[PDB]
């Protein structure tokens, strides 16, 4: 139950990848808007995407 | 050292690097961008990485705080390099126009491969030819042909392989297959079934009045306006005749134009023999009656009438096929055929 | 029907019983069985079971080809010996035996290496010969010598179909997917089933990679045989390689007087100029379209050198005076030689024409005129001896020109087997080696040139001299390892890059030597290690070697060109844009020439835009003068007006275009480089 602190920011939503790069980058939709390369998180690899 | 030099190129960037397309080129180092929104201020750009080499209207890295230009956008690449970008020959069964092929030849291959006639005899190279008829008869046929059948490395377009509903995507296709014929060979730009624009909508579609209406506009600029031919082959052929905008029936923009029939007897026991081979064929069938009788082979009915000919026999398993087979493989591909009276009432 | 009846009859291990189903067996097997031989699993007990046994092997391999395996399969048909063209000889035949014996032969091909696969690959031979298919039986009984025996054992009645499919695919194969040494058997089994044949072009390109003296002498006694004659000795003269000329002339001039014309020089060259003057007509206003660029005299001799290099006459042999007192030093000697360009025929008229500029009043003059002397006919030898005895000045005198001159007009007209008198004066060029690079660059070019092609090259005495004396004192680190390699040339399996590698390596001038030794030691075929190789060490950091190392590739990968583009403009190493525009050379110039030429036109620097015109007007001998126009607006320094008339010049595996080039990829130095770049005679 206090956990639930995290669940007062952000509901994180679905940004879409039309492929991934290296560079740690991508080419994200980002759905109600156009395509911008932006970061990534340290956990995932590049193939992953 | 170069390590440290690109490290500070990054502290440059911020983190979100959102995107922004040039508008015009003004180089006192910083230019005025547009988002996907249009944020169009005097944003610096990023002077070492090359400021310069994109140009106006073209997609660059933008900043989020700032919206600056961050760099140059990434190697984009459109859905069609594999049909364009290309890695059957002249004919693998003759049977067909036998000429339409000689004709697109002395106007394609013949002008762009040995363009010293036109000088020779005071000419110019035909800049465009429509080619056209029914669904499937030999128009788009003989160009698929003619890719294999040239000294040139061709490119397959499908005409609504342009149909991207993206802001300017149109027009950035427009660009990008057109920056391809003028810088990277004297190459083939094959666009079929170009007629798309006079009686149909669409619902993965906006409002085609204001949406690819500038598209066409930059699309007929490039090829045959501004940044012209030189030798860029570019040639619209088409199914109708009918439904299109003049602005390009004049010539200048497109020059010649053919038709396509439909294939006639010598023609059709050729097509035949090119599909009936497909089949051990039991030769008391009659070929000629179904070449009189489907005096209108386009060139599907063979082709599909053939092959359920095949199913309807090897579903029996049999080698020869009767000629019950061929009529009933017929008659399902021929549907809706009455051509008795009229007339149907004489000899 | 219903397996009722018929599946039950496994289950009893009787011998009456199974020996009465299993040719039962033999009867439904024609369509295997109702269906695809669910019998299995029930089937699979019976393998402990020992009168038929062989048709219990028969069915049990039948049902096992049936399902699947790789081993298991064939080792019940290696225990039948198959015993006791139809469909069910289709099934156990053609399809079955094609995957079984195949699996069979290649787990016995990579395994162990008895006679008993022998036997059963000469039994499907057989069956497939009966059945006649070839292009999947061929080129599985590829990999099992079994292929000679193969082939004079088929080879008796269909000429076309196994001549043309099979030796073609599997030399293009050859070349490009196999390796080199099961070619060599390939060649001595196609020069035996051809010389049972006819069509004498099969066998003189049997000669042409087998690079052999027996053939030609039989070629030759069976071209006379058979009675064009004239463009027969044309073609074998334009495929011979230079080891194999002057085997065939001496082993001629040992035995109808016509062959030692033909086959030697002044019998290509015959024909070929009349009926350039006749059938060819070019007009004279090109000689002024290209001549009445503004004079610079060094955009004038360059363009004295296009109109030099015109071929309907000798006009500009004749035009006068003045224009070569015009040139200077170096272009006197690319003048006075051009003369030469215009004159690669009349024999008798070289000599009346060039002792006007032979022996006269300035150095340059003489020594172009004597280079003139060698490039007019290599069939004369009459020209080399009024030279030979000048050459020696020990250190900086006129005759050191004239032997560059002579010595490159010597190695381009006799290359004999080892010509050594050559050599022996050579000695005393490279033991001189006068400060021009000149001197010792065509001492090792034409050592080489007489030396290219060898068998598998040499490592004589004289190229070792040479590396000594190479190493003795660090263009010529540069064009030393040009001869070297060039000695190398004529290698299938040669161990000279390792002795090289021995002698050689050190700081990257010879390092550029041992990979200059390198690129000259496979000339290709399948090798892909080497390009793993290649495709790394292209990462070193020296950005010299990079040069020539991925310039091997239009030499490495040159008939499936299909793979030649790669990365290397796209690559950042500039020197390896210029190895891309080396790598599209001078062919028929495909579209993706001009795909690479459509970004290696628009360059900026003045030597890499410098390299392209070379490569674009080389591989195309409007259509073609656009990129000439398309450089007249690109430009309008010197060295761009100087690309621009050498491409205007170059618009209007055979070893004589193979070196020059590549001694020439050392353009970025002064025109007095470009002094002996009249030398690439290498077009008819
Ligand atoms: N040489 C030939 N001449 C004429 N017809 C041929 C020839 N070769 C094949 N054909 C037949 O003609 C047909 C060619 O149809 P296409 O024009 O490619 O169809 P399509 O381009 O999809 O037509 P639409 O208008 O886009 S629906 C094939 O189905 C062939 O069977």
């Amino acid at each position: 139950r206090e956990e639930l602190q995290l669940l007062q920011e952000q509901g994180s939503y679905v940004g879409e990848v039309v492929r991934a790069m290296d560079k740690k980058k991508v080419l994200v939709k980002v759905h109600p808007e156009g395509k911008f390369v932006v970061d990534v998180d340290k956990n995932i690899d590049i193939n992953d995407v | 050292k170069q390590e440290e030099e690109r490290s500070k190129v990054d502290d440059l960037r911020g983190t979100p690097m959102s995107v922004g397309t040039l508008e015009e080129i003004i180089d006192d180092n910083h230019a005025i961008v547009s988002t996907s929104v249009g944020s169009e201020h005097y944003v610096s750009i990023l002077s070492f990485v090359d400021k310069d080499l994109l140009e106006p209207g073209c997609s660059v890295l933008l900043n989020h705080k700032v919206h600056a230009v961050i760099g140059v956008l990434m190697d984009d690449t459109d859905p069609l390099v594999t049909v364009m970008k290309v890695e059957q020959e002249t004919y693998a069964d003759i049977g067909g126009l036998d000429n339409q092929i000689q004709e697109i030849k002395e106007s394609v291959e013949l002008p762009l491969t040995h363009p010293e006639y036109y000088e020779e005899m005071g000419i110019k190279p035909p800049k465009g030819v429509i080619l056209y008829g029914p669904p499937g008869t030999g128009k788009t046929l003989l160009a698929k042909a003619v890719a294999n059948q040239t000294s040139a490395t061709f490119l397959r377009v499908v005409g609504s392989e342009l149909i991207q509903k993206y802001l300017g995507d149109g027009p950035k296709l427009v660009r990008e297959l057109f920056r391809v014929a003028e810088e990277h060979a004297p190459s083939i730009v094959f666009i079929d079934e170009i007629d798309a624009i006079g009686t149909k909508r669409y619902d993965s579609n906006s409002g085609g009045e204001r949406e690819i209406q500038r598209t066409m506009l930059e699309l007929l600029n490039q090829l045959d306006g501004f940044d012209s031919r030189g030798d860029v082959k570019v040639i619209m052929a088409t199914n109708r005749i009918e439904t299109l905008d003049p602005a390009l029936i004049r010539p200048g923009r497109i020059d010649r134009k053919i038709e396509f029939p439909l294939p006639d007897e010598k023609t059709k026991k050729r097509i035949f023999q090119i599909h009936t081979s497909r089949m051990t064929l039991a030769d008391d069938v009659t070929l000629d009656d179904l070449i009189m009788a489907k005096d209108d082979l386009s060139g599907a009915d063979i082709k599909a009438i053939c092959t359920e000919a095949g199913l309807m026999a090897l579903r029996e398993r049999r080698m020869k096929v009767t000629n019950e087979d061929f009529k009933k493989s017929k008659e399902n591909v021929l549907y809706k055929k009455q051509e008795g009276t009229p007339e149907g009432l004489y000899l | 029907r219903d397996k009722a009846p018929v599946q039950p009859q496994q289950s009893p291990a009787a011998a009456p019983g199974g020996t009465d189903e299993k040719p039962s067996g033999k009867e439904r097997r024609d369509a295997g069985d109702k269906d695809k031989e669910q019998e299995l699993s029930e089937e699979d007990k019976q393998l402990q079971d020992e009168l038929y046994r062989p048709a219990l092997e028969e069915l049990r391999r039948q049902i096992r080809s049936s399902t699947t395996s790789m081993t298991s399969v064939p080792k019940p048909l290696k225990f039948l010996r198959p015993h006791y063209n139809k469909r069910f000889a289709a099934d156990i035949i053609s399809v079955l035996a094609m995957t079984m014996s195949g699996e069979r032969e290649c787990l016995k091909y990579r395994l162990v290496g008895a006679g008993e696969v022998a036997k059963e690959w000469q039994e499907l031979d057989d069956a497939e010969k009966v059945q006649r298919e070839p292009l999947l039986t061929l080129v599985k009984e590829i990999v099992p010598l079994l292929m000679e025996i193969e082939q004079v054992d088929m080879l008796e009645k269909d000429i076309d179909e196994n001549a043309y499919a099979k030796v073609c695919l599997y030399l293009t194969s050859c070349v490009n997917y196999v390796p080199e040494p099961e070619n060599s058997a390939l060649l001595r089994c196609a020069l035996g089933v051809f010389r049972k044949f006819s069509r004498f072009p099969e066998a003189l390109r049997l000669a042409l990679m087998l690079n052999d003296m027996e053939l030609v002498e039989d070629i030759f006694t069976s071209c006379k045989d058979v009675v064009m004659l004239g463009r027969h000795g044309v073609f074998l003269e334009l495929s011979e390689d230079v080891e194999e000329y002057e085997d065939l002339t001496e082993i001629m001039s040992n035995v109808n007087s016509n062959f030692l014309a033909l086959a030697r020089e002044l019998d290509i060259m015959e024909p070929k100029v009349p009926d350039d003057i006749y059938k060819t007509h070019l007009e004279n206003n090109r000689f002024g379209g290209s001549g009445s660029q503004v004079d610079s005299a060094r955009m004038n001799l360059a363009s004295s050198f296009v109109n030099g290099f015109v071929n309907q006459d000798k006009l500009l042999t004749d035009d006068g005076n003045k224009w070569l007192y015009k040139n200077k030093d170096h272009g006197m000697l690319s003048a006075a030689a051009s003369l030469g360009m215009i004159l690669l025929w009349d024999v008798d008229g070289g000599l009346t024409q060039i002792d006007k500029y032979l022996y006269s009043s300035e150095d340059y003059i003489k020594s172009g005129a004597l280079l003139a002397c060698g490039i007019v006919n290599s069939g004369v030898r009459n020209e080399c001896d009024p030279a030979l005895a000048l050459l020696s000045d020990y250190v900086l005198h006129n005759s050191n020109t004239m032997r560059l001159g002579s010595i490159f007009g010597l190695g381009l007209a006799y290359a004999g087997s080892n010509r050594e008198d050559v050599l022996t004066l050579l000695l005393p060029v490279m033991g001189d080696s006068k400060s021009s690079m000149e001197v010792a660059g065509v001492t090792a070019l034409a050592c080489g040139m007489i030396a290219v092609g060898s068998c598998n090259g040499d490592v004589t005495s004289t190229i070792l001299q040479t590396i000594m004396e190479k190493s003795e004192t660090e263009t010529y680190a540069r064009w030393l390892p040009l001869g070297l390699g060039l000695n190398h040339l004529g290698k299938g399996e040669a161990i000279e890059a390792i002795l090289a590698a021995l002698e050689v390596v050190s700081e990257p001038f010879r390092s550029f030597a041992n990979t200059l030794v390198d690129v000259c030691a496979y000339a290709g075929s399948g090798n892909v290690l080497k390009v793993q190789q290649l495709l790394h060490i292209c990462s070193e950091h020296f950005d010299s070697k990079e040069k020539e190392e991925d310039k091997d590739k239009k030499e490495k990968k040159d008939k499936d060109k299909k793979e030649a583009p790669a990365d290397m403009g796209a690559h950042q190493g500039v020197a390896v844009l210029g190895i891309a525009l080396i790598a599209m050379g001078e062919e028929i110039g495909a579209e993706m020439a001009l795909r690479t030429f459509g970004h290696l036109l628009r360059y900026g620097e003045p030597t890499l835009r410098r390299a392209v015109p070379l490569a674009l007007a080389l591989i195309s001998v409007s259509h073609d003068a656009d990129p000439e126009v398309s450089y007249n607006s690109i430009f309008a320094a010197r060295l761009a007006a100087m690309l621009r008339q050498l491409a205007q010049y170059h618009a209007k595996k055979g070893t004589l275009t193979l070196c020059p080039y590549h001694s020439d990829r050392q353009l970025m130095s002064q025109v007095a480089v470009a002094g002996l770049l009249t030398v690439l005679v290498s077009f008819l």
